[PDB]
RNA sequence: GGCCGGGAACUCAAAGGAGACUGCCAGUGAUAAACUGGAGGAAGGUGGGGAUGACGUCAAGUCAUCAUGGCCCUUACGACCAGGGCUACACACGUGCUACAAUGGCGCAUACAAAGAGAAGCGACCUCGCGAGAGCAAGCGGACCUCAUAAAGUGCGUCGUAGUCCGGAUUGGAGUCUGCAACUCGACUCCAUGAAGUCGGAAUCGCUAGUAAUCGUGGAUCAGAAUGCCACGGUGAAUACGU
């Protein structure tokens, strides 16, 4: 139960388990387990090395883990270096997509900094 | 020689026809146990019969339009109790004592201005 | 209220066991208007009560109910700076309502998987003087016994 | 409302329903997937040219009595205030206080 | 964002006066209020000073600035902190 | 032929009906029963204060009344007359063959 | 809320309460001899109980 | 005691803010369980006014006072709340 | 297939009527007024809900709906335009929404409403697309056509008490639609991401019955932009000894 150089839960339905891969959600999970004709309800523990490989193959079709994490980080570095409004939202650590800040906005800003 | 009631509860209306027979029931071209999943519903529909043991001595036929389940179920009961005390002007008094003959009336209250519902009114904290 | 409330309601009896008593018990467990959901949870508990006591259902669920009904409760009353707890008889219908409430309250506060399990276990434990439900009654009774001196005030 | 503000609404209506067709057909090609890239690109430059106040989205329903920009009702073309004032005289046929 | 079928939006005034920039090679900055307009490839290499509300501010266009909309480079509020 | 009658008053409409189902009888024809139809009830809510005070309203209404009348066996005579009738103001009619 | 409580019972408990709190008979607000009997009846029952209270 | 200041036709400077806060700090000695409290200052023509409302542990206390200044208004106000707060306390500590 | 000829019963539509008055019967009561109970009845004592707000109070609110006493401005406090701002964020308070799970999440299957809107508007069926949508174009000024398949419910399966198959904030990428135009500042879609949150201190609010709780539906405003507002049904409790 090692895919994309990470350990996958072996007591979880393949569908659920494959999601542990960063860069596969649930849509991809479903696809994989059909593109690589493997059943959904099957737990990973009760497979063949063979099954696990054809599976290993499907996942390689996507960009995932390390690879992905790099892509994202480029995209954000790209913005900040451009210095666009969207860039600075990322710098100053503020809602990048137009959300109000007068109130709320605590997910970017993090927990409260009292006064004085 | 078939005996008839109408019957209403909340937003439901139930037109019913009874006939002498062995104890069949149809609702909207369907059987009792099919049309009504909930058990309560069934109890309600037959309890006028279960009262005056004609449960299997008359054969009923029904249609309902409007309302939800407990509405229709209720509306039917009223429908029967009407017909069943028309086939027999006799039974009324017994039927009536069970409180089946009265039409419920309880309707949903309107929404009013200033309120979140009929009577629920928005909070204001003295906190 | 200051006047008298006129017009008591009509609980229809249970579809199965045809009891107004059990019908009340459902309402009390019922949440957010979901009467069917509650109707299920209740029967599945009694099954599993019946399947161990082997003593019917409308006669087993009772035995739980007797182990837990209180007979004397305390009312609070402000006297000087202090507050007098004072013992009072309980009305029959009230001690039904309390037993049924305490059973439900005790059920929910458990770690079992289903709701049905929690209810079942609780009803069983009730029948053998055990659970939180029955603990509560004991405590109520302790308090009224303690400050018995204030039995006859009318104040 | 300031006389000026009432006025703009007339300037804006008049244009809107004079260039109405020009806009429509000049838009129609834009949204045509199956048309000449040459054509559609021209259009995009041509629409933006003819005047802003000639767009129907540019106008604002104002009470046609007092000029108010808020609380308008279409059925009457009046503000909530003037609707009430007239309602009570019986200058709005049919209309009357309601209960249920 | 704007539908893909309707193509990329640029105000004509500004579209024109970056032919004369690119054909008749100049090297001046251009004034503009056209914060709508997306940056086209032609615009690469030419500073263009876009309005922010009170002032025009220079945007030396680059490859990376293509598709974005001028005004996405002229901040319009001032904030240092509290 | 069908005519649909529509108005805001109910007394008013129950005139025009009787008027028409008199002529139809007159100029020899069978008139298929004045049948009434659902009445539409447009409703309106309005702030009655000119400033603030959101929870102070009026609720207005207009009830529209619809009636339908048919013409079974249209006499030639009738078609002119049922067309040529000056009918109470504040009533819409829609004779349509 | 839907219907007024028993007038006689209320009159008997009003009597009791003036009793315990130690008002004089002849504060009784009733001349209706029926209610009056209830009021005093309470007031005299209460006179007993005061003794064994402090 | 959480405070809040308004100005209806008055600019709250940083005397009038500092001043009002100090004057209100006394009130807690009259009743320890004061919660949030709102203050309002007015100038209508020639009349200087100051009202406050005080959420307290089982109550709501309000008073308003008129001065020829706002300081003299607020001075007056603090004397009004003092008396009300004491009355409140004493009908709780009622033994 | 009310589908067809028929039928005018029934449901329903809406004009007109009938009906409830302490009228009838006990007991109490000053031979009163009334009260408590009983009968019949769909309904019983103001049956339920709405509309309706006394003389006045608070120099309460509105000169920014409009009107208007006075005062002030008149190559500017008037008028036009482009861009920005009202959407800013160390923070404090109020009103809400969604959650924290198993009376639950997810997948398949399958029941039962009400009320309302539509004219250059509501827009089916067909084709395309994973999807938002696109193209083509029937019907309907509407008890006829369209919005527009109610949801909770129900059966069968699965998850097995985990920060989880709970939650869905945040952010990247890729789109659609409205609109001269969505950078500042729209709604929505797909792929990925998967935060705080394990039921909330002191305090504090709503509600007495088809109510609270909970579940869906519509409308006004409106090119586009509801978790708000105004309406509509479904399921449907708890408890009132008492002062
Ligand atoms: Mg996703
Ligand atoms: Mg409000
Ligand atoms: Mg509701
Ligand atoms: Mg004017
Ligand atoms: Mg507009
Ligand atoms: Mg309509
Ligand atoms: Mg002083
Ligand atoms: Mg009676
Ligand atoms: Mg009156
Ligand atoms: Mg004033
Ligand atoms: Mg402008
Ligand atoms: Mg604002
Ligand atoms: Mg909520
Ligand atoms: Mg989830
Ligand atoms: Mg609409
Ligand atoms: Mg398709
Ligand atoms: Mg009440
Ligand atoms: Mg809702």
């Amino acid at each position: 139960a090692r895919i994309a150089g990470i350990n996958i839960p072996d007591h979880k339905h393949a569908v659920i388990a494959l999601t542990s891969i960063y860069g596969v959600g649930k849509t991809r999970s479903k696809a994989i387990l059909a593109a690589a004709g493997i059943a959904e309800d099957v737990k990973i523990s009760e497979l063949s090395e063979g099954q696990i490989d054809t599976l290993r193959d499907e996942v390689a079709k996507f960009v995932v883990e390390g690879d992905l994490r790099r892509e994202i980080s480029m995209s954000i570095k790209r913005l900040m270096d451009l210095g666009c409004y969207r860039g600075l939202r990322h710098r100053r650590g503020l809602p990048v997509r137009g959300q109000r800040t007068k109130t709320n906005a605590r997910t970017r800003k993090g927990p409260r900094k009292p006064i004085k | 020689n078939q005996y008839y009631g109408t019957g209403r509860r909340k937003s439901s209306a139930a037109r019913v026809f009874i006939k002498p027979g062995n104890g069949k029931i149809v609702i909207n071209q369907r059987s009792l146990e099919q049309y009504f999943g909930r058990e309560t519903a069934r109890m309600v529909v037959r309890q006028p019969l279960e009262l005056v043991d004609m449960v299997e001595k008359l054969d009923l036929y029904i249609t309902v339009k409007g309302g939800g389940i407990s509405g229709q179920a209720g509306a039917i009961r009223h429908g029967i109790t009407r017909a069943l005390m028309e086939y027999d002007e006799s039974l009324r008094s017994e039927l009536r004592k069970a409180g089946f003959v009265t039409r419920d009336a309880r309707q949903v209250e309107r929404k009013k201005v200033g309120l979140r519902k009929a009577r629920r009114r928005p909070q204001f904290s003295k906190r | 209220p200051r006047r008298r409330v006129i017009g008591q309601r009509k609980i229809l009896p249970d579809p199965k066991f045809g009891s107004e008593l059990l019908a009340k018990f459902v309402n009390i467990l019922m949440v957010d208007g979901k009467k069917s959901t509650a109707e299920s949870i209740v029967y599945s508990a009694l099954e599993t009560l019946a399947q161990r006591s082997g003593k019917s259902e409308l006669e087993a669920f009772e035995v739980a109910l007797e182990n837990v009904r209180p007979t004397v409760e305390v009312k609070s009353r402000r006297v000087g700076g202090s507050t007098y707890q004072v013992p009072v008889e309980v009305r029959p219908v009230r001690r039904n309502a309390l037993a049924m409430r305490w059973i439900v309250e005790a059920a929910r506060k458990r770690g079992d998987k289903s709701m049905a399990l929690r209810l079942a276990n609780e009803l069983s434990d009730a029948a053998e003087n055990k659970g939180t439900a029955v603990k509560k009654r004991e405590d109520v009774h302790r308090m009224a016994e303690a400050n018995k001196a204030f039995a006859h005030y009318r104040w | 409302a300031k006389q000026s503000m009432k006025a703009r609404e007339v300037k804006r209506v008049a244009l809107a329903d004079k260039y109405f067709a020009k806009r429509a057909e000049l838009k129609a090609i834009i949204s045509d997937v199956n048309a000449s890239d040459e054509d559609r690109w021209n259009a995009v430059l041509k629409l933006q040219t003819l005047p802003r106040d000639s767009s129907p989205s540019r106008q604002r329903n104002r009470c046609r009595q007092t000029g108010r920009p808020h609380g308008f009702l279409r059925k009457f073309g009046l503000s909530r205030i003037k609707v009430r004032e007239a309602a009570m005289r019986g200058e709005i046929p049919g209309l009357k206080k309601a209960s249920w | 964002p704007r539908s893909l079928k309707k193509g990329p939006f640029i105000d004509l005034h500004l579209l024109k006066k970056v032919e004369k920039a690119v054909e008749s090679g100049d090297k001046k900055p251009l004034r503009t209020w056209s914060r709508r307009s997306t940056i086209f490839p032609n615009m690469i290499g030419l500073t263009i000073a876009v309005h922010n509300g009170r002032q025009h501010v220079p945007v030396f266009v680059t490859d990376e600035m293509v598709g974005h909309k001028l005004g996405e480079f002229a901040p319009t509020r001032t904030y240092r902190g509290h | 032929i069908r005519i649909r009658l529509k108005a805001f008053d109910h007394r008013l409409i129950d005139q025009a009906t009787a008027e028409i189902v008199e002529t139809a009888k007159r100029t020899g024809a069978q008139v298929r029963g004045p049948i009434p139809l659902p009445t539409r009830k447009e409703r309106f809510t309005v702030l009655i204060s000119p400033h603030v005070n959101k929870d102070a309203r009026d609720q207005y209404e207009i009830r529209t009344h619809l009636r339908l009348v048919d013409i079974v066996e249209p006499t030639e005579k009738t078609v002119d007359a049922l067309m040529r009738l000056d009918l109470a103001a504040g009533v819409d009619v829609q004779i349509s063959l | 809320k839907r219907q007024k409580r028993d007038r006689l019972e209320r009159a008997h408990q009003r009597g009791y309460q003036a009793g315990i709190a130690g008002r004089s008979k002849e504060m009784c607000p009733y001349q209706t001899l029926n209610q009056r009997s209830q009021w005093l009846g309470g007031w005299r029952e209460a006179m007993a109980d005061r003794v064994v209270m402090a | 005691m959480q405070l809040n200041i308004t100005g209806n036709n008055v600019e709250i400077t940083e005397a009038l803010r500092e001043f009002v806060t100090a004057k209100f700090a006394k009130l807690e000695q009259y009743f320890d369980r004061i919660n949030q409290v709102y203050v309002v200052l007015k100038v209508e023509k020639v009349t200087h006014t100051s009202d406050a409302t005080l959420h307290v542990n089982g109550g709501e206390i309000h008073a308003s006072a008129e001065g020829q200044d706002m300081y003299a208004a607020i001075d007056g106000l603090i004397d009004k709340l003092a008396r009300q707060l004491t009355k409140h306390k004493d009908k709780l500590k009622q033994h």
